[PDB]
């Protein structure tokens, strides 16, 4: 069953989005988010993007570590709640894994699921292409195209970046 | 919600009054059912059985309001041999709105629901007799 | 309201991201590139309410070149009768299915 | 203007040689003649197959042959 | 195929390392060995409380930071376009812009840390 | 489509519905908002891979971008809230009710 | 829709050049000066035919003239050949700067011997000109007809006919 | 604030609603729409009350789920049609998720629970450029992808907003509540229109415009922010009494004034397709519009409301604020009818 | 509407066909409407800053009434296009098109039926 | 390319002869139809090459090159 790879990376997506989607406490989640994230990056790097999974790893690992200080610093309880320790909680989380896995055996029966859109059962290694790339991989030159083409992009996004950070010094001031 | 208005109104009028009753008991629970869930979600319940409770009462409402004005109209419609005639619509509306006042247990608002429910079921049979649109497709 | 500056002054600032047929770094090809850009010369000024119907076969084949709907459809038939004639046992895979089948170079 | 460079040059000198450093490298490369070596150096490189032409009749310009001496020749790059 | 066999190796390397060192030795358990440790007195509150931290507009900073310069890695690639002095204009841009954030940031006070 | 797709999906949709149904916690919610950015950023880059369309590969690197254009803001939105309240539930945001 | 076209498999049938990636490599420089022109002209009809099924004789002429130039190495400079193609099969990157002096041997040899000249730096990267017989695809896309574009405008601008028209202005 | 820090933030939040209106990429759409949020932000926490927060933090929290939905909504047309080009869109589902987060966005019913609270949370500065600016972008994104809403959703969106408008504006004393309300109610008169003929809906929105900036610097000039303080307004100028009271008669429909002109023509344009219910329906819902509006009006101009003895020290000082535009914008805003057919320059 | 003939030629105020029309004239009712506009909002200024409304600031007045003519005659110019644009591409396709606008016949009063119903 | 023409071309073909005598007692289907309303050649997908083969060939060609260490 090596075949369905990318599935089954997908099915731990789904789960680690379920896990931390039931919201038991910001450091529980941000370990699910973690997980979840970790999958995420192996899935576009199954499909060849090594790099968008690479630094989507890299971003969301250091945005979680400054979710986690704040959480440490702000948003904490004298009793967290791990998954269990709230019925409603530990409920949903049940609910939501038992959805997963009742979709994963109506689409492993028949091969062909209606949710809202239509999907197969087959694995996605039937999209794959026959041919060869050459001496390059077309996500890097992608990706490096964004400043011999992208000058508007690359401006806007700078300024957005510019205006984000005095947006921040604004804002947090009190006076 | 689509079916559900085609189902009642493929039937033709004053043929069988069980069928049409069920479809309109079956349109009532589902505006019922909207109605609690807004309710339930706007205004929270002290507890999952004061939610269920008032659920169900506004389903069981509406239900029994539109069950009474579909076997009403359709009585009318059998009693008079009149099926393309907006009266019968307007005595089940009526009825629906005396419904609505048992289930209110007050008079002033059966008798208030009589009238502007009666004036709209006949304004809903008249637009289907004449073929007006609510929502147009936009023609010009 | 749409207020086309950039037509207006020349200046391009999206639109050679906007279709996969645009100029691509070291002439990339899209692996639709053929149907979207039929379905593009046939579209091209007739307005889309004419194009609704009119151009709808090149549509439709480029919706199914970025999809594969059909051909998944078919492929999951092939290996359900497939699968079924294994299972009777009325089948058996041919040698150059199976693993030794000696490739052209 | 010199007080005020003797001043933070004493007090801050990291942010005078980053801003020394950012300066030269702002100002450089339109001092430079090297610049279009880059250039053509990146535009020699022959990532994609050179697709031919059908010969219509009239390409004086097009070689028949690579080693024709008819086409863009890259003896300056050997040089340097 | 080999990436992951090299990560349930170590991943099993690991974990084999504390079922050995759990279920090896002889265990004492009383409950005064396992409290928390205090300096030899118990706490006053607990270890749950909030920990009110001070360098959180430069944790900000640095949320915006790392992708603002993720924005900058592919810039090895860019140097292997034919149009080069657009990437060294935009990058040169963009390394500026960077600059100024962090200069605006040093002059309003927004490093030093509160309180 | 395919299955990853229909699995990114629901993904998204489980993510929303996290998001949808408050849990008396500002955080969780902006964990809600970073899972769904996420989301939508795996199945643009899945569907950008897998149609090869080379040129578009600057959009999902800075679509992440914009994520922190508001999740960063998000958390200046909370030390605020901090101030003025010694928790961050989502219960004492009730003055603006008259 | 209508039933895919696939030739025989008696039609592809050709001998195949059964050697290695790195004595390819090895000889791909004299490969590319001495053999040209029926690779040009192949991958011509390639590019213009936009069909694998319709250059099929083409690459089988490709085929022979590779196994001819192959047969032409090993009748002369057998030897050369073969420690240049082994030095090169060594390395892990099958880099070109490792063998030199092997890859020195192999061109003396085959300038003395055969008459044959590598191309200096990049002369095999050049795009050339293809002298061919068949005619030009007249559709290659197989796009069907296109739809008649709508009428333009033409004509003067007269003023409007009693102004507006919009309830009571008269203008 | 410094002002160069306020004159910038400004400058951005105008460049990303160009950017929102002159992008032909639905990347540049959303990039457009996150930047005019990240600088709309700070704009309502200028004064640095509480109620500035939780006004903040419910719009960034709606802002940012409906950006969430638009951007869903361009990565499955994406998927379905593979191009970038601003237009209809090949998706039914799609399409319903892109009119959902306009619908957020401009905080039509039933997603119109943050506009009165975010209203009356921010000044009346933040208020006025909130309510009028940011309703520009949705309403030109709605405006490109006409062939593709779907008839029942805009229509019954826009007869939900209008109706719980309406019945909103009855129940409140504080004027930034009733503003909010006659917007929500106003959202639904301009997306009844749309799918019809949007030159309606173009010129409905610059009316609307005009009567709302009117109505807000009548309330800075004045310096109200509740009813008691605009019925006070008599003792200090009754020209300012004058100007609200006609301008809430322009409000409700009431002809001869220019808030007649687009209502007719909206009526104009829905019995030339045979729909004859809606717009009847909906000139009886507006009624309850005009009847707060005569309340509001009964309150401040018609009636001498008792005032206090410090007043007479406020006769002593004349108005120094920066009234721009005011007179201009009122001269358009109530009499403009006979210049209808001037809208054949929206076409 | 006519937004894809504003498709080649996008963002222009008047184009090259705008100039065969007639331009409207200076004593244009409209525009002495639109004159009489910038003499109330001149007059509403004087008056919302205390000042006499019928003599103070008699330039702010001239200035006010020369914007507001000057806005609306080019406003009115453009309106007049666009009717003539409306009007020309309603002609051409009726012109286009004679099968989807065929003639009927005119019956005299004395061939036609009319019903009666009697008042009583 | 000619190679990798002659080959894709081979395995297309043998993947058409076994078609029709798995699919030979199935109502309406047609051996060979095509999915696209043109003639157009276009390029094969990895899963109309390799769809009746064993998952050793799989995993060699749609993961051969991204797992290579
Ligand atoms: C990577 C580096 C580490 C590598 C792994 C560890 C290397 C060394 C492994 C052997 C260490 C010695 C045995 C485990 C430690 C025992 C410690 C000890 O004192 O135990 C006392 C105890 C005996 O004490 P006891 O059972 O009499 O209990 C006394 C305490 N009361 C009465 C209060 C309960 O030993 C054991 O329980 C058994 C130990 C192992 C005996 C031999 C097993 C078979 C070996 C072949
Ligand atoms: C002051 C209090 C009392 C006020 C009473 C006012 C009048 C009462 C009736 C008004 C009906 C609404 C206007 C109808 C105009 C019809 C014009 C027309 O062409 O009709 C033919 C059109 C015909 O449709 P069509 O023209 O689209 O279709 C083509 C024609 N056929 C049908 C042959 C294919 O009629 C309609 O479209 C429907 C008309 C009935 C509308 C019912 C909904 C409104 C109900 C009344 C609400 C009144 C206000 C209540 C609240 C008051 C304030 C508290
Ligand atoms: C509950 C807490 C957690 C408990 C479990 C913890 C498990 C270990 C966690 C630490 C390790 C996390 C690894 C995350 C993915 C890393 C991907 C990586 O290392 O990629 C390297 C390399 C990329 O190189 P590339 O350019 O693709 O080369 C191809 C051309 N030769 O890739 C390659 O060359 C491709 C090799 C095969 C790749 C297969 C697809 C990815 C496999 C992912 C496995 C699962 C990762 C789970 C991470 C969880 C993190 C919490
Ligand atoms: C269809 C829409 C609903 C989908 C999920 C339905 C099953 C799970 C929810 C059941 C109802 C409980 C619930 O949501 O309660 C609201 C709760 C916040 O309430 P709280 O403050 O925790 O406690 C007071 C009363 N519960 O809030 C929550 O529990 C929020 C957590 C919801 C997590 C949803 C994701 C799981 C997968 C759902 C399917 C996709
Ligand atoms: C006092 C307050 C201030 C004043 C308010 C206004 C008062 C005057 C207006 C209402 C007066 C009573 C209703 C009108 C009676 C006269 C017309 C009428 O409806 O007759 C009954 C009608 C007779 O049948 P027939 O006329 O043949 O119907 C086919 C023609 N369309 O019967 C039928 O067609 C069957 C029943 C049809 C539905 C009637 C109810 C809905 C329509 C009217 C409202
Ligand atoms: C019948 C009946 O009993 O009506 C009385 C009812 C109030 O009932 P209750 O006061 O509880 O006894 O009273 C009501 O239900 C309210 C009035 C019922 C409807 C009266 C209709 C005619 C009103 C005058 C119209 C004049 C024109
Ligand atoms: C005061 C308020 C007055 C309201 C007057 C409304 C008049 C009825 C308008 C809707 C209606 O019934 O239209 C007739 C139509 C049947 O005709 P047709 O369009 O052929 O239906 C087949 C579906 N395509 O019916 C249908 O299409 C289905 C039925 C629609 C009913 C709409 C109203 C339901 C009740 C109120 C909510
Ligand atoms: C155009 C050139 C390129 C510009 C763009 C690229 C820049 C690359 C480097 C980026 C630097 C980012 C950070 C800059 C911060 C500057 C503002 C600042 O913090 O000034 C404070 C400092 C005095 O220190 P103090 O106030 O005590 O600081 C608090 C704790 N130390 O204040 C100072 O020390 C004074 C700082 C300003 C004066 C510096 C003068 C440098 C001169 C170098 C040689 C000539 C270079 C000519 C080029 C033009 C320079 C303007
Ligand atoms: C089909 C698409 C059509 C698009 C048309 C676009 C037209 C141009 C853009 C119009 C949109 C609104 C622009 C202005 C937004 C609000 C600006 C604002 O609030 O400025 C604040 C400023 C404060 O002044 P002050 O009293 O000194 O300060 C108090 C302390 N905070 O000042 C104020 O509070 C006073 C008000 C200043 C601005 C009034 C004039 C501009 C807005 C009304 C429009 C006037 C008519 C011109 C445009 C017609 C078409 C809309
Ligand atoms: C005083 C107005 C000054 C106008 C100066 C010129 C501005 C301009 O270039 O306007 C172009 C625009 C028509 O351009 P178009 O491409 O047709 O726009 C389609 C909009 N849906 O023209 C217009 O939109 C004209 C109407 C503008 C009205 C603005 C105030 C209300």
């Amino acid at each position: 069953m090596m075949t369905y790879i990318v599935f089954i990376l997908s099915i731990i997506f789904v789960m680690g989005f379920v896990g931390f989607s039931s919201k038991p406490s910001p450091i529980y989640g941000g370990l699910g988010l973690i997980v979840s994230g970790g999958v995420g990056c192996g899935i576009v790097l199954n499909f060849g993007g090594s790099f968008l999974g690479l630094m989507v790893f890299l971003i969301y690992l250091g945005g979680m570590m400054v979710v986690f200080g704040y959480t440490t610093a702000m948003a904490t309880e004298q009793y967290p709640e791990v998954w269990v320790s709230n019925k409603v909680v530990l409920g949903t989380f049940i609910t939501g894994l038992l959805m997963e896995f009742l979709m994963v055996y109506y689409v492993l029966k028949d091969k062909e699921v209606e949710i809202v859109f239509k999907f197969n059962g087959m694995g996605d290694w039937v999209i794959y292409d026959t041919g060869d790339s050459g001496f390059f991989s077309e996500e890097a030159m992608g990706i490096a195209a964004l400043y011999s083409y992208g000058t508007w992009l690359v401006i806007v996004t700078g300024w957005s970046l510019l205006i984000g950070v005095v947006v921040i010094m604004e804002i947090t001031r009190g006076n | 919600a689509k079916t559900l208005l085609h189902q009642y109104w493929d039937i033709p009028e004053g043929t069988e009054c069980h069928r049409k009753t069920y479809a309109a008991t079956s349109i009532g629970g589902a505006s019922g059912l909207v109605v609690s869930a807004y309710s339930v979600a706007l205004k929270t319940p002290t507890s999952f059985l004061e939610g269920v409770a008032r659920t169900g009462r506004y389903t069981f409402t509406a239900a029994a309001i539109g069950a009474i004005f579909g076997l009403t109209s359709c009585i009318s419609a059998q009693v008079r041999e009149k099926p393309d005639d907006p009266l019968n619509y307007l005595i089940g509306g009526c009825a629906g709105g005396l419904t609505l006042g048992a289930r209110t247990r007050s008079y002033g608002i059966g008798a208030a629901a009589c009238a502007y429910m009666g004036l709209t079921a006949a304004l809903v049979k008249m637009g289907q007799l004449e073929g007006w649109k609510v929502f147009a497709e936009p023609k010009v | 309201p749409f207020f086309d500056v950039q037509k207006k002054l020349g200046v391009d600032l999206d639109h050679w991201m906007t279709i996969q047929s645009a100029e691509q770094p070291h002439r990339i090809p899209a692996r639709c590139h053929a149907f979207e850009k039929e379905w593009i010369e046939c579209a091209h000024g007739i307005g889309s309410i004419r194009a609704e119907k009119e151009c709808k076969i090149e549509f439709e084949d480029f919706r199914e070149c970025l999809l594969r709907q059909k051909t998944m459809k078919r492929l999951n038939a092939i290996k359900r009768q497939r699968d079924k004639l294994i299972k009777e046992g009325k089948y058996t895979p041919p040698p150059h299915h199976s693993g030794q089948e000696d490739l052209r170079p | 203007v010199a007080a005020f460079l003797k001043n933070v040059w004493a007090k801050e000198p990291v942010l005078v040689a980053s801003f020394a450093i950012a300066g030269l490298a702002v100002i450089l490369p339109t001092l430079s003649p090297y610049t279009k070596y880059s250039l053509m150096i990146n535009r020699a490189t022959p990532y994609n197959y050179p697709v031919p032409l059908r010969d219509d009749g009239n390409m004086p310009d097009v070689p028949s042959h690579p080693q024709d001496p008819q086409g863009p020749s890259l003896e300056w790059l050997k040089r340097l | 195929m080999n990436l992951m066999i090299t990560l349930l190796t170590n991943f099993t390397l690991a974990t084999l390392l504390v079922t050995i060192a759990f279920w090896l030795p002889q265990l004492n358990v009383y409950s005064e060995k396992t409290s928390p440790y205090e300096c030899g007195f118990d706490p006053m509150g607990s270890a749950r409380l909030p920990f009110s931290m001070k360098f959180f507009l430069v944790a900000i900073t640095f949320l915006l930071f790392d992708l603002e310069i993720a924005l900058l890695l592919p810039l090895p690639w860019a140097s292997q376009t034919t149009n080069l002095n657009t990437m060294l204009t935009m990058a040169l841009l963009l390394i500026f812009l960077l600059a100024v954030s962090l200069a605006y940031e040093w002059t309003q006070k927004g490093l030093e840390w509160t309180e | 489509m395919s299955l990853v797709y229909m699995n990114i999906m629901m993904a998204f949709t489980v993510s929303l519905t996290g998001l949808l149904m408050y849990r008396s916690h500002l955080m969780s919610s902006l964990l809600c908002l970073e899972g769904m950015m996420l989301s939508l950023f795996i199945l643009a880059t899945l569907m950008i891979l897998n149609s090869h369309f080379t040129l578009a590969s600057m959009m999902p690197i800075i679509l992440l971008v914009f994520a922190a254009c508001e999740a960063a803001l998000g958390l200046s939105l909370l030390v605020m809230v901090s101030n003025t309240y010694g928790t961050d539930y989502v219960q004492n945001l009730n003055l603006l009710q008259c | 829709p209508g039933i895919v076209e696939l030739p025989s498999l008696e039609d592809l049938k050709v001998q195949e050049v059964k050697v290695s990636s790195s004595v390819l490599k090895a000889a791909a420089h004299h490969y590319g000066a001495q053999c040209d022109k029926p690779n040009k002209e192949f991958m011509l009809c390639r590019w213009e035919e936009k069909d694998p099924r319709r250059c099929l004789e083409e690459g089988k002429l490709v085929n022979q003239c590779a196994l001819e130039f192959f047969r032409q190495i090993k009748r002369h400079c057998a030897e050369p050949f073969t420690e240049y193609w082994t030095c090169i099969d060594y390395s892990g990157l099958q880099l070109f700067r490792r063998c030199r002096k092997e890859q020195a041997q192999f061109d003396k040899c085959v300038l003395d011997k055969l008459g044959w000249v590598r191309p200096d730096l990049g002369e095999l990267s050049k795009v050339t000109k293809v002298k061919t017989d068949r005619p030009l695809p007249e559709n290659p896309y197989h796009s069907r007809a296109r739809p008649e574009p709508n009428p333009e405008v033409e004509g003067d601008l007269k003023p409007a006919r009693h102004g507006s028209r919009l309830f009571f202005w008269t203008m | 604030m410094n002002p160069i820090i306020l004159i910038i933030i400004l400058m951005t939040v105008m460049l990303g609603t160009i950017i929102v209106m002159i992008s032909t990429h639905w990347l540049l759409i959303w990039i457009g729409f996150e930047m005019n949020m990240l600088a709309i932000i700070p704009i309502m926490m200028k004064k640095h009350n509480p109620r500035a927060t939780e006004a903040s933090t419910k719009y960034f929290l709606t802002q940012s789920t409906a950006s969430m939905l638009l951007m869903m909504a361009i990565i499955i047309n994406l998927m379905f049609s593979g191009q970038w080009t601003v237009m209809k869109l090949f998706n039914p589902m799609a399409s319903m998720l892109m009119t959902m987060a306009l619908a957020m966005k401009l905080g039509m019913a039933p997603f119109h629970f943050w506009v009165p609270e975010v209203t009356q949370g921010i000044p009346l500065s933040s208020g006025l450029i909130l309510l009028t600016w940011q309703k520009l972008a949705p309403m030109s994104v709605l405006y490109q992808i006409l062939p593709s809403i779907n008839l029942d959703l805009i229509l019954t969106l826009s007869i939900l907003s209008i109706t719980i408008g309406g019945w909103g504006g009855l129940n409140q004393t504080q004027l930034r509540k009733i503003m909010a309300y006659s917007s929500i109610a106003h959202m639904g008169w301009m997306t009844a229109v749309l799918l019809y003929n949007p030159t309606m809906t173009l010129l409905n929105l610059i009316i609307y415009i005009i009567m709302t900036s009117t109505m807000f610097t009548l309330f800075m000039a004045n310096s109200t922010t509740t009813t008691l303080s605009l019925s006070h307004t008599w003792n200090k100028a009754p020209i300012m009494t004058i100007l609200v009271l006609i301008t809430l008669l322009s409000m409700g429909g009431l002809p001869p004034l220019s808030g007649f002109m687009p209502k007719w023509m909206i009526i104009q344009e829905m019995t030339k397709n045979d729909s004859i219910i809606l717009p009847t329906l909906m000139a009886i819902t507006a009624l309850l519009n005009l009847y707060f509006y005569m309340r509001l009006t009964y309150s401040t101009a018609l009636t001498m409301f008792p005032s206090t003895n410090n007043m007479k020290m406020k006769w002593q000082f004349p108005t120094t604020k920066r009234m721009t535009l005011l007179p201009t914008m009122t001269v358009l805003s109530t009499m403009l009818l006979p210049l209808t057919p001037i809208l054949s320059i929206l076409e | 509407m006519m937004t894809g003939r504003q498709a080649r030629a996008p963002l222009q105020f008047l184009p090259d066909e705008a100039r065969s029309l007639p331009p409207p004239k200076l004593t244009d009712p409209r525009l002495a409407y639109i004159g009489f506009l910038g003499y109330c909002s001149g007059l509403i200024d004087n008056a919302i800053r205390r000042r006499p409304v019928l003599s103070a600031g008699l330039h702010r007045q001239f200035l006010y009434i020369t914007s507001f003519v000057f806005v609306g005659y080019y406003l009115l110019k453009r309106q007049d296009y666009m009717y003539a644009v409306r009007d020309h591409d309603m002609f051409s396709y009726i012109k286009s098109h004679p099968e989807d606008f065929p003639e009927k016949d005119k019956k005299t009063y004395r061939e036609v039926f009319e019903e009666f119903h009697p008042v009583r | 390319q000619a190679e990798k023409d002659r080959r894709v071309l081979q395995m297309l073909r043998e993947n058409l002869e076994e078609e029709a005598t798995i699919m030979k007692d199935v109502p309406g289907w047609k051996v060979g139809e095509s999915v696209f309303h043109t003639t157009r050649w276009v390029t094969p997908m990895m899963g109309e090459l390799y769809g009746l083969r064993t998952g050793e060939e799989i995993l060699s060609s749609t993961y051969g090159f991204i797992w290579y260490t």
